RNA sequence: CGGGAGAAGGGGUGCUCCCUGGGGUGAUGAGCCCCGGGGAGCCGCAGUGAACAGGCUCUGGCGACUGUUUACCAAAAACACA
RNA sequence: AGGGGAUUGAAAAUCCCCG
RNA sequence: AAAAAUGUUCA
RNA sequence: UUCCCGGGCCUUGUACACACCGCCCGUCACGCCAUGGGAGCGGGCUCUACCCGAAGUCGCCGGGAGCCUACGGGCAGGCGCCGAGGGUAGGGCCCGUGACUGGGGCGAAGUCGUAACAAGGUAGCUGUACCGGAAGGUGCGGCUGGA
RNA sequence: AGCUAGUUGGUGGGGUAAUGGCCCACCAAGGCGACGACGGGUAGCCGGUCUGAGAGGAUGGCCGGCCACAGGGGCACUGAGACACGGGCCCCACUCCUACGGGAGGCAGCAGUUAGGAAUCUUCCGCAAUGGGCGCAAGCCUGACGGAGCGACGCCGCUUGGAGGAAGAAGCCCUUCGGGGUGUAAACUCCUGAACCCGGGACGAAACCCCCGACGAGGGGACUGACGGUACCGGGGUAAUAGCGCCGGCCAACUCCGUGCCAGCAGCCGCGGUAAUACGGAGGGCGCGAGCGUUACCCGGAUUCACUGGGCGUAAAGGGCGUGUAGGCGGCCUGGGGCGUCCCAUGUGAAAGACCACGGCUCAACCGUGGGGGAGCGUGGGAUACGCUCAGGCUAGACGGUGGGAGAGGGUGGUGGAAUUCCCGGAGUAGCGGUGAAAUGCGCAGAUACCGGGAGGAACGCCGAUGGCGAAGGCAGCCACCUGGUCCACCCGUGACGCUGAGGCGCGAAAGCGUGGGGAGCAAACCGGAUUAGAUACCCGGGUAGUCCACGCCCUAAACGAUGCGCGCUAGGUCUCUGGGUCUCCUGGGGGCCGAAGCUAACGCGUUAAGCGCGCCGCCUGGGGAGUACGGCCGCAAGGC
């Protein structure tokens, strides 16, 4: 029945990317595509838009993969080789403004959701706030 | 085990036993020697390891090594026991500080003397 | 599992005075009896002040048990018993 | 029981010989 | 669709 | 070419690998160690109850007795409650030790047989049940980690 | 694992500096507990300290802070304050004294003795400084303190020399007999000069006190040093201690001799059986050095209790299965509150220690000064994404409706045929049986084989599968009744009503047990016969409980897919059971095989996951001891948990 609608939206991300596939549609949630919006606002994936199977409406997500390669496995590097929620509903994880984490060295991110919206690892860190550190992707 | 889980049980810690109970984890415990017999060598090997019995202080008794040739424990000698296991021989899980109370150091030793309790002779 | 249980081991009990709770017949009130409870205070060596009135425990044997038996030496580990 | 010869890679075991 | 047990110790 | 002996390649099984002249099980004997049960015996901690009950505080009294007075009163002394501990009794919890008894661990070359690993030479194992020197046998049922 | 009588509360008192069953009457029956009450064990708490990359783990010695105690127990008095260590009273234990008539003492203060132990010091100097008590002050007391003494116990500084010196003494060890090594090491030559010797000699000490002013503010004068004739400065000045462990691997350092599974070594692996780099000595070498080793204990490595940071198909690990309580977790949308959460500000977070500088002793070790950081917790203001919560709404989760399906799902009653066994009857004769071969055994008292009639029990051939149903155990002849679950279709209803699930309750093969019934076949035990060295077995001939039924117990298992449940996501191919359709096809449910990506130690798994994820439960932590012992709970017992 879906505990955790979140880590669901990042699976079903994390599996579509992990075969290579246009689209993805995960289930319609406002909160949902803020993780979203960041995901794109910082170029993980092409883009999404809203749909509707039937009266139920979700989200195509658009991945974003690399160029092709030389060689055996000329499989595609893709955009996000890692994508993991942090504060799961078994146990919730928050941080202070001083506890936001520094993703892959920086070449990674860290969306999480604060009492002032939904920032990342440098806005928030920039907003100098803090809140229940959602996940991280790179 | 989950989160919840490790909330209600929790991990728990080991705690180990003492290799050698020397009473009051003490450095050394006294005693004396009970009996000095001399047993046989375990799996693989052959020979007469001398090994004594002791009253320790601690009313307790128990079996203890002797090092290096020869010696001079006898039914009723006093001895400091130092707590080392002969892995050989099962049991025996203490030796004898050699050159202590009755025990005498070793007659001639000139090599590792610290340990036999040899005095540094002279060379004139 | 009823029972071992009166296990064991203790303390109280007489007399006077004060207040008080329910009962039965009256009658719903009074005498009349019936069970209690709480405080004071008096006297002796001793208050079920005389008479009636268990000593106890631990541990073996035999027989399960209440019973029955040698009228007049044997009541049992014997007979009986479900 | 120890020691010695034979015997083994060295024993164990086995054969012969001693106060 | 099979008669038949065992083979000292350390290397 | 069935059968005895030895030898090739393919295959299967394997708990073997100084490799079946392999490996390996349990009883038994001997030695050392810890340990359970045990008629019991010894000591420590505690709980309950009632009997005696110091010092002392407090509460009465201070009467027909004493001491002081500035006559109100105070002290001494009397009684009671509380009370350390002591006694007797009956419980609870732990430690030691005990004739004997039960298994268990470990210890170069002692005894008996062959359960298991190759259909291990009756597939094996397993819950149960009975039985037998010992491994174990067999009954029912189960599993394949067997065919 | 249940605990509680001042026990929980109450009105009125008593008590106190004061709250309050702290205490006492009277009244009401409450109070606590799996969020672990009650009970046993163990323990002084913190600042900190040790280790760790951190998170953590361990610890609480010195110094600082809090508490507690003064031989064991009780009680008050005095007082601002005590139930008071060097005050008091009593009881107890202990030791002592005595004129034997009674009395005395309380080092867990300093030092010292004895006992115990592996082991822990001088019966030191001084009140000069700091601090404390009394006094107007002079000043008195101060084993607090300030110093000294003892121990490589620790930390730090430092010495046993420096520069030359041979194509290289001697001695000793190797040696392919040339030589190689110790080794510039030495001797020897120069220079420096710890020790020792003589001379000088402290800081720490300015106050209190005396005079002027006012005995104040400000100024002037005087006394005082335990350590100590020590530090330290200057002069002279002699080459002036080295040891311990190791050298097979891990782990840096090798050769000879002795010894011969002996003697011995040994942290784990291991070495020694007559050429040992492992034992013992030697030459040599490596390491550290006034130390070096050993034993003990803590953290580490050990992501080996795993939050960081692990696991359970075969390695230890899924509960035998189900139902469900507490608890844990929870779809979509709009709004209110703002507990979690987050931000700001402020209080706090002693000093010491930890980190950064800078200075003080020749450096350092110690030490001073300044700076910088501290989780946590309180108060004040603010934010509202997420968790929480209240409120309003929705239909994708879940449940229901109408209509139908398949199935060995379960319970009861009845029923059919095949076969086996026995009974009667007929017919018939010399063996049948069983085996590897046999024997036991059955048979002239008439068997086996054949037919007919009859009784009774138990199991249900073909269909049948590689299938189907059930949560598991498990469920098969046929029929009817009673009843469970499950699948499809129709978009009808409810409107998150959900998932999981400690404990609990139920079910739970076979074997086993109780009361009663039944009994053909088979069959532990048992008895014979063979086999064999033996055969308490395998094979043969007999045979009871049991296997069956009713009702009630036991509750285990290779109770296995050896794979917890629920939901979501991630190529296909193939055959098969079952449902629906404008039916070569499309779509739903289940069982098998092969396999994408990916996972795995490998084997293998692979939309029926062991893939990628979330919720919840269960469980694992080397092998043997042992699923044993004890305790508890259950059972009639066997036994089980
Ligand atoms: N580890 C042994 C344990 O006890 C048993 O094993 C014990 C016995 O079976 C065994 O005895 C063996 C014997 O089996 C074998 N056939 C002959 C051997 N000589 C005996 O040996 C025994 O005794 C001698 C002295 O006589 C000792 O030196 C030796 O160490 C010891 N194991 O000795 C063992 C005790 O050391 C179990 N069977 C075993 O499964 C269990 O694990
Ligand atoms: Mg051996
Ligand atoms: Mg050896
Ligand atoms: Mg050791
Ligand atoms: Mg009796
Ligand atoms: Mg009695
Ligand atoms: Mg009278
Ligand atoms: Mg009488
Ligand atoms: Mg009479
Ligand atoms: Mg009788
Ligand atoms: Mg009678
Ligand atoms: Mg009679
Ligand atoms: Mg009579
Ligand atoms: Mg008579
Ligand atoms: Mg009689
Ligand atoms: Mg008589
Ligand atoms: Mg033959
Ligand atoms: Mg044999
Ligand atoms: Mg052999
Ligand atoms: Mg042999
Ligand atoms: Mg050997
Ligand atoms: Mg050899
Ligand atoms: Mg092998
Ligand atoms: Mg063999
Ligand atoms: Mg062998
Ligand atoms: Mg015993
Ligand atoms: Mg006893
Ligand atoms: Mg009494
Ligand atoms: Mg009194
Ligand atoms: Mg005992
Ligand atoms: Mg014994
Ligand atoms: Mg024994
Ligand atoms: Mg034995
Ligand atoms: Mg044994
Ligand atoms: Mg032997
Ligand atoms: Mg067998
Ligand atoms: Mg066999
Ligand atoms: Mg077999
Ligand atoms: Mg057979
Ligand atoms: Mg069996
Ligand atoms: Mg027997
Ligand atoms: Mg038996
Ligand atoms: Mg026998
Ligand atoms: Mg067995
Ligand atoms: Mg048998
Ligand atoms: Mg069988
Ligand atoms: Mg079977
Ligand atoms: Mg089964
Ligand atoms: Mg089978
Ligand atoms: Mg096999
Ligand atoms: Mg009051
Ligand atoms: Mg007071
Ligand atoms: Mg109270
Ligand atoms: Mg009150
Ligand atoms: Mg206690
Ligand atoms: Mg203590
Ligand atoms: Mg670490
Ligand atoms: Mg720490
Ligand atoms: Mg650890
Ligand atoms: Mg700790
Ligand atoms: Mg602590
Ligand atoms: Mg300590
Ligand atoms: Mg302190
Ligand atoms: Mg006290
Ligand atoms: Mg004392
Ligand atoms: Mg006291
Ligand atoms: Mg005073
Ligand atoms: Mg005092
Ligand atoms: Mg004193
Ligand atoms: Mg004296
Ligand atoms: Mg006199
Ligand atoms: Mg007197
Ligand atoms: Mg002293
Ligand atoms: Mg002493
Ligand atoms: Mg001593
Ligand atoms: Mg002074
Ligand atoms: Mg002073
Ligand atoms: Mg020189
Ligand atoms: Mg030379
Ligand atoms: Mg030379
Ligand atoms: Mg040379
Ligand atoms: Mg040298
Ligand atoms: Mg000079
Ligand atoms: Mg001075
Ligand atoms: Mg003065
Ligand atoms: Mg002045
Ligand atoms: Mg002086
Ligand atoms: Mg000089
Ligand atoms: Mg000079
Ligand atoms: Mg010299
Ligand atoms: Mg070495
Ligand atoms: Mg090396
Ligand atoms: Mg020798
Ligand atoms: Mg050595
Ligand atoms: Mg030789
Ligand atoms: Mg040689
Ligand atoms: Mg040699
Ligand atoms: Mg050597
Ligand atoms: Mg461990
Ligand atoms: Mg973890
Ligand atoms: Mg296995
Ligand atoms: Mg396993
Ligand atoms: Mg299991
Ligand atoms: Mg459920
Ligand atoms: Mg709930
Ligand atoms: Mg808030
Ligand atoms: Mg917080
Ligand atoms: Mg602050
Ligand atoms: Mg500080
Ligand atoms: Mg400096
Ligand atoms: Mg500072
Ligand atoms: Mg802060
Ligand atoms: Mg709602
Ligand atoms: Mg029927
Ligand atoms: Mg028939
Ligand atoms: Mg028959
Ligand atoms: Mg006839
Ligand atoms: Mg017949
Ligand atoms: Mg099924
Ligand atoms: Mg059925
Ligand atoms: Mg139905
Ligand atoms: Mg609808
Ligand atoms: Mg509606
Ligand atoms: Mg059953
Ligand atoms: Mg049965
Ligand atoms: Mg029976
Ligand atoms: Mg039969
Ligand atoms: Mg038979
Ligand atoms: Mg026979
Ligand atoms: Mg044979
Ligand atoms: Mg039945
Ligand atoms: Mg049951
Ligand atoms: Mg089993
Ligand atoms: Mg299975
Ligand atoms: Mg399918
Ligand atoms: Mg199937
Ligand atoms: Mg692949
Ligand atoms: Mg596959
Ligand atoms: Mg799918
Ligand atoms: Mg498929
Ligand atoms: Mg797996
Ligand atoms: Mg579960
Ligand atoms: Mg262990
Ligand atoms: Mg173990
Ligand atoms: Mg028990
Ligand atoms: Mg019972
Ligand atoms: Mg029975």
């Amino acid at each position: 029945m879906l505990t955790d609608p979140i880590a669901d939206m990042l699976t079903r991300i994390r599996n579509a990317t992990r075969v290579y596939k246009e689209s993805t549609d995960v289930p319609a949630s406002r909160f949902k595509e803020e993780i979203l919006r960041i995901l794109a606002r910082e170029g993980f994936i092409k883009g999404y838009e809203r749909v509707d199977v039937d009266g139920k409406p979700y989200l195509r997500v658009y991945l974003k993969y690399g160029p092709r390669r030389q060689g055996p496995d000329p499989r595609p590097e893709q955009v996000i080789h890692h994508i993991r929620r942090i504060s799961k509903p078994g146990r919730r994880v928050y941080v202070g403004v001083k506890e936001i984490p520094r993703v892959r060295r920086g070449l990674g991110i860290a969306i999480l959701s604060t009492s002032k919206g939904v920032l990342t690892d440098r806005e928030a860190r920039k907003l100098g706030v803090g809140g229940e550190l959602i996940c991280e992707v790179w | 085990p989950t989160i919840n889980q490790l909330v209600r049980k929790g991990r728990e810690k080991v705690r180990k036993k003492s290799k050698v109970p020397a009473l009051k984890g003490a450095p050394f415990r006294r005693g004396v020697c009970t009996v000095v017999r001399t047993v046989t060598p375990k799996k693989p090997n052959s020979a007469l390891r001398k090994v004594a019995k002791v009253r320790l202080t601690s009313g307790y008794e128990v079996t203890a090594y002797i090092p290096g040739e020869g010696h001079n424990l006898q039914e009723h000698s006093v001895v400091l026991i130092r707590g080392g296991r002969v892995k050989d021989l099962p049991g025996v899980r203490y030796h004898i500080v050699r050159g202590v109370y009755d025990a005498a150091g070793v007659k001639d030793r000139k090599k590792s003397r610290s340990k036999y309790g040899t005095k540094k002779p002279k060379e004139a």
